[PDB]
RNA sequence: CAGUCGCGUAAGCGGGGCAUAGGAUCACAAGAUACAAAAAGGAAAGAUCUUGGAUUUUUGGAAAAGCUACGCUAGGGAUAACAGGCUAAUUUGCGCAAGAGUGUACAAAAUGAGUGCGCGGUUUGGCACCUCGGCUUGACUAAUCCUCAUGGAUGCAGAAACUAUGUAGGGUACGACUGUUCGUCGAUUAAAAAGUUACAUGAGCUGGGUUAAAUACGUCGUGAGACAGUAUGGUUUCUAUCUUCUAGAGGGAAUUAGAAUAUAAUAAGGAUUAACCUUUGUACGAAAGGAACAUGGGGUACUAUUGU
RNA sequence: AACAAAGCACUUUGCAAAAAGACGAUAAGUCUAAGUAUUGAGUGUGAUUUCUGCCCGAUGCCGGCUGGUUAACGAAUUUUCUAAAUUGAAAAAAAAUUUGGUUUCAGAGGAACCCCCGGUUAAUGGCGGCCGGUCCUAAGGUAGCGAAAUGCCUUGGCCGUUAAAUGCGGUCUUGCAUGAAUGAUGUAACGAUACAACAGCUGUCUCUAUGAUUGACUCAGUGAAAUUGGAA
RNA sequence: AUUUUAUCGGUGAGUAUGUAGACUCGGAAUGACAAAGAUGAAUCUUGAAUAAUCAGACAUAGAAUGAUAAGGUUGUAUGUCAAAAGGGAAACAGCCCAGAACAAGAGUUAAGGUUCCAAAAUUAUUAUUAAGUGAAAUAAAGAAAGUUUUUAUAUAAGUCGACAAGAAGAUGGGCUUGGAAGCAGCCAUAAUUUAAAGAUCUCGUAACAGAGCACUUGUUAAAUCUUAAAAGCAU
RNA sequence: AGACAACACUGACUAGGAUAGCUGGUUUUCUGCGAAACCUAUAAUAGUAGGCAAUUUAAGUAACAUCUUAGUAGGUACAGA
């Protein structure tokens, strides 16, 4: 904040990989966010 | 705008950051390019205020008025300083602005001088200026070989040398 | 501060032995390790990194065996001592030019 | 997957929008489901599904204004005011470097813009480790007001003063005003300088200031009341256990068997000021003015000395 | 210096069954008072001299329309369920109407407070800016007082008092933030109130000294207390 | 009306110089995810049963904040303390070692040390310092015939120092000024002749005069012996 | 004068009937294992709940840790203009 407090805290959305190369997975699983 | 008043926003406030600190073999901005001579700054990374550089530039005037030369500046003074209230308390805010500033690594040159003159003569008005100015400062003349951090390389020495583990 | 850390900015010739000896001890695991690789016929990725960028103690010059990089320094230059664990952390290499 | 609609030659796409910013339950209201129906047939009130109305914005969701200096209890020093500690921006605290400039001339006799590199711990502050003044009596520092020695001084003739180097032995008084430290002023003085020590010292004193209950004034508040405001008044406890200290003793171990008397080396403290005359109206100086060095100023006794 | 106070002023009280006011788990009733508007109660101010100005907009109170609003009450309305009957349907059938019971909706008219109009300042309270002119308000602080018990700037300026005046007194005022019964202002008299000055007087002080008694000290008798983690 | 710029702003070009929390064309190490294999001290998951804790502190690195101050405040990474004794750091929560079940041993070692206090070297090698500098908490810029080393450089063609003498002439350059003659100020400062001599570097005069300097020769005299810079340790 | 109403009065004394997310205290030995001072929510911030997770001992393990080899995500230091 400042002379003026403004909480400013969001929640965290976490995009990015979810699975790496030649890592398993099955129909439906999320791979990456973005 | 000018080295020392730039085109900014006063009102949109500047982390402190740090000068550069090259530790990778960089040599940028520790060679004169421009003019003839150089002032170095030889002892350690600062950030200096403008009117530091102001007043330096005011003595290398004073001391060569009625002369023919031709003055260099190599640092803009482009980081705002804001600066809160040494009565106040911790927190509530980051201060307001208080005066221009431009950070500088380590044997970097800050002002160049070219012109009909004495060695001698410009020896006088850089010793001068570096008096004035904070730090330490170095008379520079062009052709000498760039520097490493702090060390000069001389005598056939590269950066590829400086970078090799054996070294003894 | 008031809570006094008294750690000399220098070593004594009796700390310096003992780091030449610790430098001179982790060379001998190192090559101890790539002649037994080398007479298999085998290396690895580790040992070849280290014998690439990193040298031996008598390859190394007195002011790389006790001092370190510090860019908070006058002289970029700080008592290796000074670093945490020094006595069984490896440092050898600093910044070119400093 | 089932149901059944749209577009498309077809493959196929479609369960809103390129993505990332709209809160429940309860209660209430509107539709459906055929579950149960407090003797029984119905119903009421309930249950399930769909849906709607929210600065429920302290937005996992209370219908909610103040004073207390007449205040109380439980706690915290987990957050303040005094002191100590850390820090040193700042300071009415200093030093060094460089030298624009002033000095009729001439940077450094004096003076020293804006600056840089530091010391120090006096002021105002930061942090949060930790919850006044006067009197009496000291001790210590030296960045020196006087007294002592001394360098520089086109700008040291002399005198006085300026600047600077040594140096803290002693001294730095009296009064008016103010609660005052501070400050202003009067009149003397060789001079009437500072600082640290819990801004030394209240189990040594004082209580004027600050200062709870009373009260009034102004201002603020709808008001109770409040104020870095103002004014009058307002309980200042303690028989010294220990350390240290000031004095005086009992006992003792001394080259040694023990005494009387007179005592050395040695140690710890104490005393610690300044001015005038003489010299001499000499040096210096146009004059005014006016040193330094040295002698004496103990005697209306001795003695010494100066006059008659 | 607070309270009270004599004085002053305002409001209230007609006494015909209870004057008002106060008291009464709440009354009878009591005080008021064996009083009666020159009585009693409440409120503010605080003898007397000289005086007490402007504003009824806000707030409070009082008065007032053949008025508005208007809860209760109530003309006129309306509904749920069920029983029986009729109509309807008479196919697997509801549905509608009347009546009984049961249970809802509903408001033309219709009180005070309130809305509206007026009165009241010794009621609570308020009493201006800008540059002779001008804007605004219900009205713009009048008389008087004024570095005050009110003053931040501030130790305001000037005069007197002091060898020296942030004090005291007088005086001028642009008074941050004086003011007229939260009364304004000036004397006599009064005050263990507060401040200032003079004379005298003094050990308050310069600057202490001596003397006296009781304690303190010693001997004999009696014999506490707060306090204490342990202590070389 | 008119042209011109080694002046200001603007546009174009640059494989020009710098600048970086909201620039990243290039781009680590580290850390993260998963697969197989190997190793290891069961450290993992689940079932059942069932707690405490919810101001943390410091060190190191790197940031925000502050003032590039705080034993300050607040994130990240690592560790210790907390809840960890023991050895080292004089004394020591947080640092350097090392994890205490109890004894014995001139036992083997870590960090750290070895003249005495005090267990162990007055142990060897090469240099520096003369200041008790320093020796277990680096005060700065800076000054300087302190000393050492290195690298350049001068020397019997006499270095260095001293001493002796010289250091001219056109000319008092022109202007300026009351005066300006090398030496207030302004402009110029190709020459000339000499063993050399600035139209003038420092004093001096009201202005001249005069005394020095740069520079020139000579005498004395060094056979590892001149001058300067840098670096190390000191003052 | 918040003055007095018999130790007490901004509301006495006495008997009967409380709470306290706060402070303090909580008593024998041996043995095994062994934290946290973080997240989320809260009328919360001295509290509490749910997680992360300490413990007990059974059932599992293609468990978990580490290294090696190959592979992948992502743009910091650095460097550059
Ligand atoms: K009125
Ligand atoms: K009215
Ligand atoms: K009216
Ligand atoms: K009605
Ligand atoms: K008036
Ligand atoms: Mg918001
Ligand atoms: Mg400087
Ligand atoms: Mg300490
Ligand atoms: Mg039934
Ligand atoms: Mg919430
Ligand atoms: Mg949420
Ligand atoms: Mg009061
Ligand atoms: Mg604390
Ligand atoms: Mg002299
Ligand atoms: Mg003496
Ligand atoms: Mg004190
Ligand atoms: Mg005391
Ligand atoms: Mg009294
Ligand atoms: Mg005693
Ligand atoms: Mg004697
Ligand atoms: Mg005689
Ligand atoms: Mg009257
Ligand atoms: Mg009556
Ligand atoms: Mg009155
Ligand atoms: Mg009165
Ligand atoms: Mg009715
Ligand atoms: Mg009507
Ligand atoms: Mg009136
Ligand atoms: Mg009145
Ligand atoms: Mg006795
Ligand atoms: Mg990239
Ligand atoms: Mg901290
Ligand atoms: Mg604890
Ligand atoms: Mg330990
Ligand atoms: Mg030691
Ligand atoms: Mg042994
Ligand atoms: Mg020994
Ligand atoms: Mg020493
Ligand atoms: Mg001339
Ligand atoms: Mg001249
Ligand atoms: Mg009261
Ligand atoms: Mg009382
Ligand atoms: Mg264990
Ligand atoms: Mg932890
Ligand atoms: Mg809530
Ligand atoms: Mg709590």
């Amino acid at each position: 904040g400042a002379y003026r407090l403004k909480p400013k805290r969001t929640i965290p959305k976490k995009l990015g990989a979810k699975k790496t190369g030649d890592q398993y997975v099955i129909p439906g699983n999320i791979i990456y966010k973005q | 705008g000018s080295w020392l008043e730039p085109n900014l926003n006063r009102k949109k406030k500047m982390m402190k950051g740090r000068p550069r600190v090259p530790t990778g073999g960089s040599t940028k901005g520790t060679t004169v390019v421009w003019g003839d001579y150089g002032l170095r700054m030889r002892d350690h990374h600062r950030r200096i205020s403008a009117q530091q550089l102001k007043l330096a530039e005011d003595t290398i005037k004073q001391r060569l008025r009625g002369q023919k030369y031709r003055l260099y500046k190599r640092v803009a003074c482009n980081v705002g300083v804001y600066v809160s209230g040494n009565e106040m308390r911790m927190g509530k805010g980051k201060g307001s602005f208080d005066h221009w500033a431009t950070r500088v690594a380590v044997n970097q040159i800050i002002f160049e001088i070219r012109g009909q003159l004495h060695e001698q003569v410009i020896r006088d008005a850089f010793r001068l200026a570096g008096h004035k100015l904070p730090g330490l400062y170095e008379f520079v003349k062009k052709g000498d070989p760039p520097v490493v951090g702090i060390t000069k390389l001389e005598d056939g020495l590269t950066v590829e040398d400086l970078k090799n583990p054996r070294k003894k | 501060g008031g809570l006094l850390w008294k750690i000399p900015w220098r070593m004594s010739k009796f700390q310096k032995l003992r780091q030449r000896r610790r430098l001179r001890a982790v060379d001998n695991v190192v090559a101890t390790i790539e002649n037994a690789l080398a007479k298999k016929g085998e290396t690895v990725k580790a040992v070849e990194r280290w014998r690439a960028e990193m040298p031996t103690e008598a390859e190394m010059l007195p002011k790389d065996k006790y001092t370190i990089f510090d860019r908070k320094e006058k002289r970029y230059r700080k008592g290796i001592h000074k670093l945490p664990k020094w006595t069984r952390v490896s440092q050898r290499v600093n910044p070119p030019g400093y």
